[PDB]
């Protein structure tokens, strides 16, 4: 039944501080040493700090010494990471983990690894402001024909933080849909497009219009991806 | 510090096939060493430590085994549930894990389809080019997309993205967008993307000429 | 093209109650199963339940036998699983999935996001 | 000064 539950995380700018939290039910948090460990976007894991049972002794990796604070309220099940002086390079989901206490039968005793995790709060740290994307058609073509199939898409460009969502012809349209995983622009913006392949007779009588949804920016738009002559 | 090598860095295998994983220290760890497994969008998982014991849980087909410097996972036969990313970790000094072996899906080739598509009217009166090639539904995961501005190879201006192993047909789709600003977009003719594959017997082009489109 | 969107899940007291909803959209579910499956924390998803066509019965898991029931909306395009005398261990995230194969074979080729379903205090 | 040694109850 164990469960921990993280919350906490989000778009904070470089300096700033936040505190992570992990609910802990379904076991007996107060006799477990506990754990934080990260990932940044599309990297490994790597362990930040370590707190007892008992809250007394903390460990912590050199990156972040002098930086975040590990701490716990054993009364509330709660264990605490406090990101003070935050800088891009902490950005990651940060998943807390408790240490793997085993005993075998004749009473030798493990631990050190991480039996049961969070389900990670991701902590985006950023000097960008909340921005909507662009949205641009990836118009289709000759160029984009390939024997009877033809690609067209949506280029969904310079917005933050993540997350967008993409949709075709209201969400009528499904089969074929490719939408790439966004990549952080040098700017700090990200961006990504979806495409999506059809028939290509249907180029001239059915119309393609890509639905992209950004809800931190409120940002709402439909665009028509009409054909080119290339 | 202690490193941890993990080998190969992508086994591509199929549902009954036998998998085996290998992590590497840079120094005995005894055998304090944990395996995970972890899927994209979700934790970890620990399948194996004290480099052979099975976490409760764990299917036994999961078997680890060595100590000192070198260590093996075996999954006796994959099952789909098992296609993932595996790491292994150590606890003999501070905690420090090895870089991951993704486990995926094998299947028959599939050459890509190769697209390319100009930049919009609209961004262009708004000072930038993105120009986007698209290579679909191809496997293995191995290509070279080139980009090619007035037939000079270009370098340093483009950023990709490949999608994970498509659910249903297990390809992969990648994307490959050069960016130019709109005055140096306009001083140049034909844009190519070229796309090598080991499906390809030749390498694909797609081009346009700026203005015809 | 099938999706279902799960829901119902949360927080209950030991011996409680909850029920979970599987929505399909894209597919008239009547002529075929939808089974429940579970997963808790660093375990293999593990069957719970099935529904078949109506007439055709309900299976369950030895786990959760004598407490949750698996029904069918078929006009809603909606299974459902009523889960009553809630314990500690079966909290866990809840799947649910259509058998493609109407002969029963279990083709389970399209599956909810999943819903985390707590027992706790 | 030594982080791995056991951090839970009852080592």
């Amino acid at each position: 039944q164990v469960q921990l539950v993280e919350s906490g995380g989000g778009v904070v700018q470089p300096g700033r501080s936040l505190r992570l939290s992990c609910a802990a039910s379904g076991f007996t948090f107060s006799i477990y040493g506990m754990h934080w460990v990260r990932q940044a976007p599309g990297k490994g894991l790597e362990w930040v700090a370590l707190i007892w049972y008992d809250g007394t002794n903390k460990y912590y990796t050199d990156s972040v010494k002098g930086r975040f604070t590990i701490s716990r309220d054993n009364s509330k099940n709660t264990l605490f990471l406090q990101m003070n002086s935050v800088r891009a390079e902490d950005t990651a989901v940060y998943y807390c983990a408790r240490d793997a206490h085993y005993s075998d039968s004749s009473g030798y005793s493990s631990w050190g690894y991480f039996d049961y995790w969070g389900q990670g709060s991701l902590v985006t740290v950023s000097s960008a402001s909340t921005k909507g994307p662009s949205v641009f058609p990836l118009a289709p073509s000759s160029k984009s024909t390939s024997g009877g199939t033809a690609a067209l898409g949506c280029l969904v460009k310079d917005y933050f933080p993540e997350p967008v969502t993409v949709s075709w012809n209201s969400g009528a349209l499904t089969s074929g849909v490719h939408t790439f995983p966004a990549v952080l622009q040098s700017s700090g913006l990200y961006s990504l497009s979806s495409v999506v392949t059809v028939p290509s007779s249907s180029l001239g009588t059915q119309t393609y219009i890509c639905n992209v949804n950004h809800k931190p920016s409120n940002t709402k738009v439909d665009k028509k991806v009409e054909p080119k002559s290339c | 510090e202690i490193v941890l090598t993990q080998s190969p860095a992508t086994l591509s295998l199929s549902p009954g096939e036998r998998a085996t994983l290998s992590c590497r220290a840079s120094q005995s760890v005894s055998s304090y060493l944990a395996w995970y497994q972890q899927k994209p969008g979700q934790a970890p998982r620990l399948l194996i430590f004290d480099a052979s014991i099975r976490a409760t849980g764990i299917p036994a087909r999961f078997s680890g085994s060595g100590s000192g410097t070198d260590f093996t996972l075996t999954i006796s036969s994959l099952e789909p549930e098992d296609f993932a990313v595996y790491y292994c970790q150590q606890r003999s000094n501070w905690y420090t894990f090895g870089q991951g072996t993704k486990l995926e899906i094998k299947r028959t080739v599939a050459a890509p389809s190769v697209f390319i598509f100009p930049p919009s009217d609209e961004q262009l009166k708004s000072g930038t080019a993105s120009v986007v090639c698209l290579l679909n539904n191809f496997y293995p995961r191995e290509a070279k997309v080139q980009w090619k501005v007035d037939n000079a190879l270009q370098s340093g201006n483009s950023q990709e993205s490949v999608t994970e192993q498509d659910s249903k047909d297990s390809t992969y789709s990648l994307s490959s967008t050069l960016t130019l600003s709109k005055a140096d977009y306009e001083k140049h003719k034909v844009y190519a993307c070229e796309v090598t594959h080991q499906g390809l017997s030749s390498p694909v082009t797609k081009s346009f000429n700026r203005g015809e489109c | 093209x099938v999706q279902l969107x799960x829901s119902g899940g949360g927080x209950v007291q030991x011996g409680x109650s909850l029920x979970l909803s599987c929505x399909a959209x894209x597919x008239x579910x009547x002529x075929x199963x939808x089974x429940w499956x579970r997963q808790x924390p660093g375990x293999x998803r593990e069957x719970v339940x099935x529904x078949x066509x109506x007439x055709x019965x309900x299976x369950x898991x030895d786990s959760x036998x004598g407490r949750f029931t698996x029904s069918x909306d078929x006009x809603x395009x909606x299974x459902x699983l009523q889960x009553x005398x809630l314990x500690x261990x079966d909290x866990a995230x809840y799947y649910c999935x259509x058998x493609x194969x109407x002969x029963x074979x279990x083709x389970x080729x399209x599956w909810g996001x999943g819903t985390x379903v707590t027992v706790s205090s | 000064a030594n982080p791995n040694v056991d951090p839970n109850a009852n080592p």
